[PDB]
């Protein structure tokens, strides 16, 4: 039994947007991951973190249009349930990699930036690559949760959800409040720091002009909008529905109407997957340049 | 070979006025920011006028500033210099100085005591 | 009296110019109306040597045409397996300013030179191992440009103090000092039967000298700007110099005249390095637009372009059996083409 | 066989990579630096070529003197293109225009228009006597500086009349003209005045240097 | 000092370089022309070499 969980803009708007993302991103983020190899080549240490980062984008938008169907059919599934254990593990946990990811980017280029004249080893392709390789295990294994348990769910509506239960579950409620706090918020919170602290210091440099300094606040001020524009919304919501099955697990009617907005903030949630290479890669001169010369 | 012959010159009293033109025979002499330099009796040499490849970039120092005009014409390849209101202050050899290499506006070297081009200058008394 | 002895010097000027006119019959280009052209020659990266952590002012070639010594700013000078991508020894420099390097034709030696206006020759073979100095050779007013090892014991060097030295290597001490340049003297190429050397300095000069007499018998008077390299044709009396002027141009050291003028409209950054085939057909030169060039030397039309390199190509050198071309660059990589 | 003399290129080949591994720590740990212009700044730092080395706040700096060559500089100052800075030292005090054409070469050189040049103005005392005295090489060689103001934003410098001030930022700008026209952050030649009681030169250099490392990590860190 | 020292030394090495005898240009192609034909076929920079025997 559950919920009669059911809404109109979950036909079009998710689907339609993904379609949009999964379109426009793939070249882009396939760009960005050759601006990484490029840097590496040239033995730049955020060519590893960049590459990491356009590799995870590159898995969340392979695995997306199973999820287009599922969100196509009235949120009905096609696939069987071992499928929904790796491609619905793989449309979760991937954006929490991605913003890890830019995470590990601001705390490198404030290290650049900050201080140019110490922490020479940890800015080593071999550092670089240990962090990698971590974080990508950690986060994977933190994530690792779903599962252990069942995910796919019929409920009484003709609904075979892939992987979030809307009557929900209390793990599936602490791991949401989770990956909310300890996977959005607080990479975001380092990457909003390191991005004020390269501002500090771009300010103090005397060799940058005026407009130099203004295209560095505008680049950083881009970098912290987006992700939160993206995120934000999603993860506000999941908070609240925790929050409520965490008070009032009796009470589900309102997963009806919040339905809409919840599946549309993971639509837009899915924005940053092609925000971050062209807000990494091709807004930069320097990694344009070399783009056009690999073109 | 490079060559930067000068001439003119002679005598001239105090206010009077002289030219001086340098042949050249071994360069381009379009592409080459060349320069005036000369050593007064008793000091190093010391730097004067220069003129750019176009002939537009021009300058001088503090005590030709006005009193001095470089042409540079092209076709005759010779680089002139109108020397005006005298003063004892040069009584000089004026040689013409060469950049060393073409196409660049950073003439490194017109000082040095054996640069290669520099020329056999022509004393001006006054 | 020195009037009179400057006329003289501009008469013995005409003079020379005179006879050099009456023996210019024609230009190397009088054969650049039959020859077969060359083609255009297609050479890719056979292997890059990735082991400088700076610009690789120099290099040189065995006679072996195996082992590489290749020098840097870093203060190392690496001898290269180039068959097998290997260091075999690497060498660091007391100074590392080093401009030149050289490897010794037996083998067994290697010496290096730069702004410390010394040469260290080291021992590559060693009873003990951990190659190390065996004589600092020292005496050079200026900088070291070249140094060109013709035996043991014997070594033959460039400065830019406008002399050049053959220097006895057992005694430490000079054997001849050459004379006569008026500017820094920046490469040296020594002749096949090793009697003789040209020399290009920054006075638009090249100069023939005899290792054994110790004077200069030829001027070379054709560039308008500094010589930055200069490289004996393989045999036939003749070499090659390349200039800040865009311009390489080859000399024949009989007929005391310039032959060919390798330049073109598009071209205006110097020749850094300057190379030689085997047969002598092909001329190749280094610019300073980040990319090499190779010459047809009878035909002085262009004829390839080793592109390949991001920064300045510095050093240039073919191997003695003619079956590879080594160009360092200030990208901190070595290249071989075939 | 010859799978013996490959096991033995492999293990020398193995060494000279460690052994590169740990040169290239210790040359992206040093900073290389060319002094043009003296030894009176050597002597307040602490043949061919001069090697002297310092270190401030444990970092590793390079100093290259070259005392002991020809007045011919176009050649090897080329070699000094990876440095991170050229340390330009000046009289200040016709010396003023040789060494403004020594600059200026340095600034417009091909392979210098990456290389931001320290300068230094290694003697001003000399300068306040002299336009004290007035009639020395001052006004005579260079008349703007009569008519010239002192800007607004430079600072008092006390213990000096304003002619002392005036003079002195005329040769600064005098310097800056090259310097701004024909240049951007690529070189930015970093304007500093010569206290030779003091060790600020060194602090300067050091701070000079942290600014130019952190315009080259703006730039390959894309954060333009 | 400067006369003789200098400019007569000058001279000097102007008479050397003016007594040697000289060729006429003709000659001084002739023979490098014939030297890159004799030694053609021996130049793997210029004749592709066998992949066989090519060290690279």
């Amino acid at each position: 039994e559950g919920c009669h969980v059911d809404s109109r803009v979950d036909h079009l708007f998710p689907p339609s947007l993904y379609i949009f993302v999964i379109g426009v991103g793939l070249p882009t983020n396939c760009l960005a991951l050759w601006a990484a190899y490029r840097q590496v080549q040239q033995r730049n240490e955020l060519g590893v973190y960049l590459m990491n980062l356009s590799i995870a984008d590159l898995l969340y938008i392979c695995t997306l249009p199973l999820w287009v169907d599922y969100f196509l059919h009235h949120d009905n599934w096609i696939h069987g349930p071992g499928s929904c254990k790796l491609f619905g593990f793989i449309f979760y946990t991937n954006i929490y990699i991605s913003i890890a990811f830019l995470c590990c980017i601001s705390v490198d280029r404030y290290l650049a930036v900050a201080h140019p004249l110490r922490f020479a080893r940890l800015r080593r392709v071999k550092t670089a690559v240990a962090v990698s390789s971590v974080v990508w295990a950690t986060e994977l294994g933190a994530n690792s949760a779903p599962l252990f348990h069942d995910e796919l769910f019929r409920d009484r509506y003709n609904h075979t959800f892939c992987f979030e239960k809307f009557p929900m579950e209390g793990w599936v409620a602490w791991m949401n409040l989770y990956r909310v706090f300890v996977g959005f918020l607080f990479p975001w919170a380092l990457m909003l720091l390191s991005y004020r602290g390269i501002l500090r210091a771009v300010r103090g440099s005397v060799s940058t002009e005026r407009q130099e300094k203004a295209k560095i606040k505008r680049l950083a001020l881009s970098l912290i909008a987006i992700v939160l524009v993206c995120f934000a919304p999603y993860h506000v919501l999941l908070l609240s529905r925790s929050a409520i099955y965490l008070g009032r697990p009796w009470d589900c009617g309102f997963e009806e109407r919040v339905f809409s907005a919840y599946h549309s903030s993971l639509a837009f949630t899915s924005l940053n997957c092609v925000a971050d290479p062209i807000l990494y890669c091709l807004v930069n001169e320097g990694a344009r340049s070399d783009v056009a010369k690999a073109l | 070979q490079v060559q930067l012959q000068e001439s003119g010159g002679g005598l001239v009293q105090p206010g009077g006025s002289l030219r001086l033109s340098c042949a050249a025979s071994g360069f381009t002499f379009s592409n080459y920011k060349m320069n005036w330099v000369r050593q007064a009796p008793g000091k190093g040499l010391e730097w004067v006028s220069d003129i750019s490849q176009s002939g537009a970039s021009i300058s001088y120092t503090g005590s030709v500033k006005g009193r001095f005009t470089i042409s540079r014409d092209n076709a005759k390849n010779t680089l002139y210099l109108q020397m005006n209101s005298l003063k004892p202050e040069d009584t000089a050899v004026y040689y013409c100085a060469r950049c060393p290499a073409p196409f660049t506006r950073d003439c490194f070297d017109v000082t040095s005591t054996t640069y290669a081009y520099r020329g056999q200058g022509t004393q001006v008394t006054v | 009296e020195l009037d009179q002895l400057r006329q003289e010097a501009e008469q013995l000027k005409n003079q020379i110019r005179d006879a050099r006119k009456a023996c210019a019959d024609a230009t190397l280009s009088q054969i650049t109306n039959n020859i077969d052209p060359v083609g255009r020659i297609q050479m890719r990266t056979r292997r890059t040597l990735r082991g400088h952590l700076a610009k690789i002012y120099a290099m040189h070639w065995g006679t072996d045409s195996r082992l590489l010594v290749s020098a840097s700013q870093d203060g190392k000078l690496i001898i290269w397996d180039s068959y097998t991508t290997n260091k075999v020894h690497a060498i660091p420099l007391r100074s590392s300013w080093v401009m030149t390097c050289a490897y010794a034709p037996s083998g067994n030696y290697v010496a290096c030179g730069g702004l410390d206006n010394i040469c260290s020759i080291y021992n590559l073979k060693t009873r003990e191992g951990n190659v190390r100095v065996s004589r600092e050779l020292a005496g050079h007013t200026g900088y070291l440009s070249c140094c060109r090892f013709l035996d043991d014991n014997q070594i033959v060097t460039s400065s830019g103090d406008t002399t050049c030295a053959l220097w006895d290597i057992e005694t430490g001490q000079q054997t001849t000092t050459f004379t006569g340049h008026t500017g820094d003297v920046m490469s040296l190429s020594l002749a096949p039967d090793t009697r003789l050397f040209v020399s290009g300095a920054c006075d638009a000069s090249a100069k023939l000298w005899d290792v054994r007499e110790g004077m200069c018998r030829q001027t070379f008077t054709g560039h308008e700007s500094d010589i930055n390299a200069i490289c004996f044709f393989p045999n036939g009396n003749a070499f090659a110099t390349g200039s800040d002027d865009a311009t390489c141009r080859l000399f024949d050291l009989r007929a005391d005249q310039e032959l060919m003028t390798y330049s073109h409209d598009n071209i205006i950054c110097g020749i850094t390095s300057v190379s030689f085939s085997k047969s002598g057909r092909l001329l190749l030169a280094g610019y300073d637009d980040f990319n090499c060039n190779v010459w047809d030397a009878l035909k002085a039309d262009r004829a390839g372009v080793l592109a390949g390199h991001d920064n300045r190509v510095s050093c240039l050198g073919v191997t003695d059996d003619g079956m590879a071309v080594a160009t360092g660059s200030w990208d901190s990589f070595l290249k071989i083409w075939n | 066989d010859q799978r013996n003399e490959e096991k033995a290129q492999r293990e020398a080949n193995k060494k000279i990579e460690k052994q590169l591994q740990k040169d290239k720590q210790v040359y992206r740990a040093t900073h290389r630096l060319l002094l043009l212009g003296k030894n009176t700044i050597v002597k307040q730092m602490r043949s061919g070529i001069f090697e002297t080395k310092f270190q401030v706040d444990k970092v590793n700096f390079h100093m290259f003197d070259v005392g002991a060559q020809r007045d011919e500089r176009r050649k090897w100052i080329q070699c000094f293109n990876d440095v991170t800075a050229i340390i330009f030292v000046v009289a200040s005090s016709n010396r003023l225009q040789a060494a403004l054409k020594l600059f200026d070469s340095i600034w417009n050189n091909k392979w210098l228009r990456d290389t931001s040049v320290i300068l230094f103005l290694n003697k001003q005392d000399l300068l306040a006597e002299k336009v004290l005295a007035g009639k020395s090489k001052i006004e005579d060689y260079f008349p703007e500086f009569a008519r010239y103001t002192t800007p607004e934003d430079a600072t008092p410098e006390p213990g000096e009349d304003p002619r002392v001030t005036r003079a002195k930022y005329f040769i600064r700008d005098e310097f800056l003209r090259i310097s701004t026209a024909s240049g951007d952050g690529r070189h930015y030649c970093y304007p500093h005045f010569t206290c030779a009681v003091d060790t600020e030169n060194i602090r300067r250099v050091f701070n000079d240097c942290r600014d130019i490392i952190q315009r080259m990590h703006l730039r390959q860190y894309e954060l333009l | 000092t400067a006369s003789i020292a200098q400019a007569r030394k000058l001279v000097e090495q102007l008479k050397m370089e003016a007594n040697i005898d000289r060729i006429k240009v003709s000659k001084a192609a002739a023979d490098l022309m014939a030297y890159c034909e004799a030694h053609a076929k021996e130049d793997p920079l210029l004749t592709p070499v066998p992949a066989s025997e090519n060290p690279f």
